RNA sequence: UAUGCGCAUAACGCCACAGAG
């Protein structure tokens, strides 16, 4: 739903890199090289980014007060 | 003393039935001496033996000369004079068969003896004469040493 | 409270005694387990955790001659806390030998 | 089972600590029983086919 | 559901606290284990033993 | 052979790769696997942070569900220094200046009124549309506030993306920070991974020249092996095997696994300390040292009372 | 894997899986004196196995005497082509052969023929031997020193 | 490595013609209820079992 | 997976 | 579950500092025991934790279509040809050590990435107790149903076997003592 | 054999009929029930009619559950594969007459 | 499987609905789950998997 | 009979689907 906050193996704080991590693949990088320049390295950390799907944003959609 | 056996052997073979356990070489040997033949399962990290070695197998009781005190507890605070101190690979095992050949003719020239050294198994056959130390459940200290020639 | 049993055995030698530690787990079992086996007048030792909705462990310290099995267990504890002491004292120095040498080294 | 009288024959000691009945006053009397196996066994070989 | 369990021995069952505090047993009082149940009356339904 | 205390500090000794904020690899020389495994258990488990423990929502109309919203809040790191708070007490629903802090987020997503220009992207139509932690305001209770200086208590990362709103929907609560191991819960644990691993020894068994240094050099991890031109022809040889990562591929090539030893440097350990930013990761160490002290010293206290 | 030949422990490894197998034994620990005295005290890891049993037998009981096979057969360890030696019988001297001597397990592996639900095995004959209660504790003892 | 009939069907007395070349001490059958009317009910209780 | 600073 | 047809009761919430280490730094989050692939032969589930590291590790996102892997293009090579190049094992296994020894384990442990799913049979949802409460007006016995907190049933089946027991007054218990024990009145004459 | 055992031959035949005599059923034990349950459980490993052809010279018989029935609950006078089974004699003429 | 059923919660008004909180999109999956889009409603997590026997709760199909 | 505080409220089957082992 959201980016969690922590990685969930080890205790790596996660959830502060969604927005680099979309800015780094928007600057035309790798997936792989995005979570290089993110300090990712174990791959316990790397798949909590890597295979984040945002449903908040779609989830928001159906946003009520619509004003 | 408490020596039950003690020869001079000659490592003849090594694994001949070709089990190879981790650790440890089953070692065919055959005897100078006597008409004894040994088969040894030794512990080959701490203790390697090749084909051709020459080694002194000794078996004994006690590993002290002052008395057969025969304790069986295992104090490595003890640093009084043992048999072990002039060898080099030293085993403690308990004897769980002995047998033979006989027809009304008792210990006739053939007498196996085999010891269990915690699962390194041996046996130790040839002439009765040589045999006799050994009976069932009794436990013995194997002590061998490398010759160096 | 109380966070350390003794439980003597049946017999009343007190060279048989079982230390139960509450709140406590691997981390000093284990540590001391290896402290207390270097002592040379101990038979056996050797902890275990009871169960895992439990939260402490049973520890077995055998002696062999006249003395109890208490002096292994509080020897072994000084021993840990001493030598905890010194890889506190090894490590800070080292890490001030660290802070300085980077800090002139770019200078 | 035959197989299992080595077994048996072994651990000896064991298993009469087990069954303190070897030498009680109402069982241990096998004379009723054994002497009827001596009659069978002579019977048996009188007539060695049945 | 049963879930494994080798810390009991092989003659025991794990009962949870859910559980061992709803199953009674009509445990009779005699002056012999009179104390045992006094407690166990002050402690009450709600907590083990 | 008895604990020889004076053998250990002859043969014990630290030395430090890196350190710079919230990481620290070093090594440990010469000290046994129960001891060493005992640190990273104690930088595991067992060495205290702040954490938020009960949040006080009023209002929540946000779709980040509120038990939801609580565990999230809770899992992210405070920066203070937990030596300076003690536990809160078994019951004690209202912590005092001693034990507890104090954290309020209130955010309120509005539209943005002007300079929207019929846009699409949220960051110019909506205003807080995106809770981050910066919006946590702490709130001194007690004396903390001359206790503690402006800006030592926050949260250590301001952009850990809480919760993300629409106008209309609002956030309105009250969060309490408490002391507590990482034993209890993995919230309170001041690492991000602690760990070790023994140092590789790779040893040559037999010269390796020509094409083989250079499948020697890629069956390893980049920079263990290096091969040289000393004649013209390729020698290799083991540089830094520190960096060895141990896929042990070397065991696939059938020429070339006879030349080559790997095992393990015994009672050699290269320590990470990976600090989430409580505290740093050497007095995390040394903190975590203290405690196994302290561990020792309540079991000596209680043979004490004892006799 | 820790009752075949070739399996060895230090004095340290050895009381700790005999303690985290024996989980609260009333009484004194009794131990076995190492397999290997030199170059270095090595226990076996049929010495685990039988200062457990020998452990938990009942205090004034002699421990049982056994002899059985094992599940996994003697050709299972064969690697090379076997040489046959004349005056040698090789299933004399092989890790099929279960012998127990006075609690001691002196040869064979111990798998599923013993403590397995096989008959004839160790449990089944300390089932036969000693009550049900000790078969019980077998089973139990003899679970937790194989997970340690 | 004796020889052996097998009929696919079932008539005890007609076998009984040929008794000097058919064991007919071991003969044997499926069918519990012929056995029990051509051997006595105490050979078909061991047909069962 | 460096040269450590401090030496021995 | 997996994805392999490999469901699971939760047993344990073990400890991460009692959790084996690898070398990496990295602990596992789900431990699995081996003995549940060789009646069952699911092998890919270890081609999927073994892609899956892969995947992680590269940043990729692997196929996992059925038969687009022959026997000449296997798949076990090609994720280990991965890996390898990643600079782990080719066979999946890393260096774990021991979280409560210390000690590195002395075999080579199989790690990966697999991708669980969380079924909706939960035990919440399934225990039940009953110690006396509403009974059948019908029979006096215990009615049926966690919902309405009524009783199990001691079948035909259970008092067949607990007839084998032996144990007489264990039934007597269980079919009348804690059903319906009612006292009637009969004219003796 | 060597290192003999201090065991006799009678008070082993007392040892083995002493067990004999231990190992009788207790009066109370419903062996019925344990005979019911016996043939019954194992009946849930017996599969249903596998269908070995075995060629055209060999014979086939009813397996498992259907032939248990039949014994058991059915009883009946015609079972779905009659069967006799006779040795023939080792004469010479009887294996010209056979 | 607990997974995400949908994305209507408040407009939905049915007996039970199970919903699991941060699910993820699977590393290795077959083209399938990209052709209809199956990751608008994903019912799983990725998780570091060990295949090890050394707790001794895992024997019998538990983990 | 259950809950709540002697008092107040609630006191079920039959089909059909779906599922667990
Ligand atoms: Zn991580």
């Amino acid at each position: 739903m959201i980016i969690p906050v922590r990685c969930f193996t080890c205790g790596k704080i996660v959830g502060n890199k969604w927005e680099a991590y979309l800015g780094l693949l928007q600057a035309e990088y790798t997936e792989g090289d995005a979570l290089d320049a993110l300090g990712l390295k174990r791959y316990c950390c790397r798949r909590m980014l890597l295979a984040h799907v945002d449903l908040i944003e779609k989830l928001l959609n159906y946003a009520p007060l619509e004003k | 003393a408490g020596i039950l056996f003690e020869d001079i052997f000659d490592v003849k073979d090594i694994d001949p039935e070709g089990k190879k356990f981790d650790r440890v070489s089953r070692l065919h040997c055959e005897s100078e001496s006597f008409k004894m033949d040994l088969i040894l399962d030794v512990n080959i990290q701490i203790y390697p033996v090749d084909l051709g070695d020459k080694f002194r197998l000794v078996i004994a009781s006690t590993l002290y000369e002052d008395g057969t005190l025969d304790d069986g507890e295992y104090n490595p605070t003890d640093d009084r004079p043992s048999r072990a101190d002039q060898f080099e690979y030293v085993m403690y095992g308990k004897v769980y068969r002995i047998e033979g050949d006989e027809t009304s003719t008792e210990a006739a020239t053939r007498l196996s003896a085999y010891v269990s050294y915690g699962g390194l198994l041996m046996r130790l056959q040839g002439d009765a004469n040589n045999l006799h130390g050994f009976e069932v459940d009794s436990r013995v200290y194997l002590l061998m040493k490398k010759l160096a020639f | 409270k109380t966070a350390l049993e003794m439980v003597q055995a049946a017999g009343t030698d007190r060279h048989c005694v079982t230390f139960v530690l509450h709140e406590e787990d691997h981390t000093l079992g284990n540590s001391l387990r290896y402290m207390i086996m270097k002592n040379p007048e101990v038979e056996f030792c050797g902890y275990t955790t009871t169960h895992p909705s439990e939260s402490k462990i049973n520890l077995r310290i055998q002696t062999r001659g006249t003395l109890p099995a208490v002096e292994p267990f509080q020897r072994g504890l000084n021993e840990l806390m001493n030598v905890c002491q010194h890889v506190l004292d090894k490590f800070e120095a080292s890490i001030k030998d660290y802070k300085d040498q980077k800090a002139s080294r770019n200078e | 089972q035959p197989k299992q009288f080595p077994f048996l024959a072994s651990n000896y000691e064991v298993i009469m600590k087990s069954q303190h009945l070897h030498e009680v006053l109402s069982r241990a009397d096998p004379k009723k029983a054994l002497h009827h196996f001596r009659a069978i066994k002579k019977w048996q070989s009188k007539h060695p086919n049945t | 559901v049963i879930c494994p369990d080798m810390y009991i021995n092989t003659n025991e069952i794990g009962i949870p606290m859910v559980f061992a505090t709803k199953l009674t047993y009509p445990q009779p009082v005699t002056p012999w284990n009179v104390q045992e149940l006094r407690q166990a009356v002050i402690n009450g339904p709600n907590v083990h033993p | 052979d008895a604990w020889d205390q004076d053998r250990f500090e002859k043969n014990f000794r630290v030395d430090v790769v890196h350190m710079d904020e919230n990481s620290l690899e070093f090594d440990m020389v010469g000290i046994d696997a129960a001891i060493a495994n005992a640190f990273r258990r104690i930088l595991l488990a067992e060495v205290p942070t702040m954490a938020v423990e009960k949040v006080l929502v009023y209002n929540n109309t946000s779709i980040v569900q509120d038990e939801i919203l609580a565990h999230r809040l809770g899992l992210i790191p405070i920066h203070a220094d937990p030596r300076l708070f003690e536990y809160r007490n078994q019951g004690d629903e209202e912590g005092t200046e001693i034990d507890t802090l104090q954290f309020r987020l209130q955010v309120r997503c509005t539209r943005n009124p002007h300079a929207a220009k019929d846009s699409s992207d949220p960051n110019e139509l909506y205003v807080n549309h995106k809770v981050y932690t910066r919006h946590m305001t702490w709130i001194p209770l007690g004396n903390q506030a001359d206790l503690f200086p402006e800006g030592t208590i926050r949260p250590v990362h301001d952009d850990i993306l809480i919760a993300q709103l629409r106008p209309g929907q609002e956030i309105d609560l009250l969060m309490h920070c408490v002391k507590g191991i990482g034993k209890d819960h993995a919230k309170f644990s001041p690492v991000a991974t602690a760990s070790y691993r023994l140092l590789p020894d790779i040893t040559l068994l037999e010269p390796v020249e020509g094409e083989a240094a250079e499948e020697l050099s890629r069956c390893f991890s980049p920079g263990v092996i290096e091969v040289q031109e000393v004649q013209g022809k390729k020698v290799a040889r083991v540089a830094n095997p520190r960096l060895d990562t141990f896929s042990r591929e070397i065991f696939r090539n059938e020429k070339l696994k006879k030349v080559v030893r790997l095992a393990r440097v015994r009672d050699h350990y290269i320590f990470s300390v990976e600090s989430t930013g409580v505290l740093p990761p050497d007095v995390l160490v040394s903190e975590a040292i203290k405690v196994l002290m302290g561990k020792c010293r309540r079991f000596l206290d209680e043979l004490d009372a004892v006799q | 894997s820790m009752t075949t030949r070739g399996c060895f422990f230090t004095r340290e490894h050895y009381m700790e899986l005999v303690y985290r197998g024996l989980t609260d034994k009333v009484g004194r620990v009794k131990l076995l004196s190492p397999s290997i005295l030199k170059p270095f005290p090595l226990w076996t890891g049929k010495q685990v196995v039988s200062t457990l049993l020998i452990n938990i037998i009942p205090e004034d009981h002699i421990p049982l005497n056994l002899s059985g096979k094992a599940k996994i057969t003697g050709k299972a360890w064969v690697k090379e082509t076997p040489r046959s030696v004349p005056g040698f019988n090789p299933d004399s001297m092989c890790e099929s052969q279960v012998i127990i001597r006075e609690g001691e397990l002196l040869c064979g592996v111990l798998d599923k023929a013993h403590y397995g639900s096989s008959a004839y095995g160790l449990v089944h004959c300390c089932y036969e031997i000693y009550g049900g209660e000790t078969s019980g504790k077998v089973l139990t003892c003899l679970a937790r020193l194989f997970t340690a | 490595k004796e020889l052996v009939l097998n009929t696919e069907g079932i008539n005890l007395p007609e076998l009984f013609k040929y008794a000097e070349v058919l064991d007919l001490r071991r003969l044997y059958s499926n069918d519990i209820h012929a056995i029990a009317n051509t051997y006595g009910i105490e050979a078909a209780l061991r047909v069962i079992e | 997976g460096n040269p450590p600073v401090t030496g021995p | 579950a997996s994805r392999h047809g490999q469901k699971g009761i939760l047993s344990r919430l073990w400890p991460a500092e009692d959790m084996p280490f690898t070398e990496s730094g990295m602990v596992p989050d789900i431990l699995f025991n081996p003995h549940g692939f060789p009646s069952r032969m699911t092998i890919g589930m270890l081609i999927e934790s073994m892609a899956g590291k892969s995947a992680a590790l590269h940043g990729l996102c692997h196929d996992a279509t059925p038969f687009i892997f022959s026997e000449e293009n296997s798949a076990l090579e090609y994720f280990g040809e991965m890996l390898k190049a990643a600079g782990y094992n080719f066979y999946g296994t890393e260096r774990l050590y021991s979280g409560i020894s210390g000690l590195e384990l002395e075999a080579d442990i199989f790690i990966g990435v697999v991708y669980y799913q969380r079924l909706r049979h939960m035990v919440s949802d399934k225990f039940q107790v009953r110690t006396t409460g509403a009974r059948d007006r019908v029979t006096n016995q215990p009615i049926g149903g966690r919902n309405v907190q009524g009783g199990i049933r001691f079948g035909e089946m259970e008092r067949d076997a607990l007839l084998a027991h032996g144990t007489s007054f264990l039934l007597h218990d269980r079919l009348f003592n804690c059903s319906d024990r009612s006292v009637a009145h009969v004219c003796v004459k | 054999s060597y290192e003999k055992s201090e065991l006799s031959l009678d008070r082993l035949r007392t040892l083995l009929q002493l067990k004999w005599q231990r190992s009788l059923c207790e009066p109370g034990e419903a062996v019925g029930l344990l005979a019911a349950q016996s043939i019954g459980e194992p009946s849930t490993q017996m599969t249903l009619n596998t269908f070995h052809f075995a060629g055209r010279g060999e014979m086939n018989v009813t397996l498992g559950i259907p032939r248990l029935r039949e014994i058991l609950m059915v009883a009946s006078a015609n079972i779905k594969t009659p069967m006799m089974s006779v040795p023939v004699l080792n004469t010479k003429k009887a294996l010209k007459r056979v | 499987t607990m997974g995400f059923p949908l994305l209507t919660y408040q407009d939905r008004s049915d007996n039970k609905l199970y919903r699991l909180q941060t699910p993820q999109s699977p590393l290795v999956r077959p083209s399938m789950y990209d052709y209809y889009d199956m990751d608008n409603y994903p019912i799983g997590t990725n998780a570091i998997v060990a295949v090890i026997s050394y707790t001794g709760y895992d024997m019998e199909d538990a983990m």
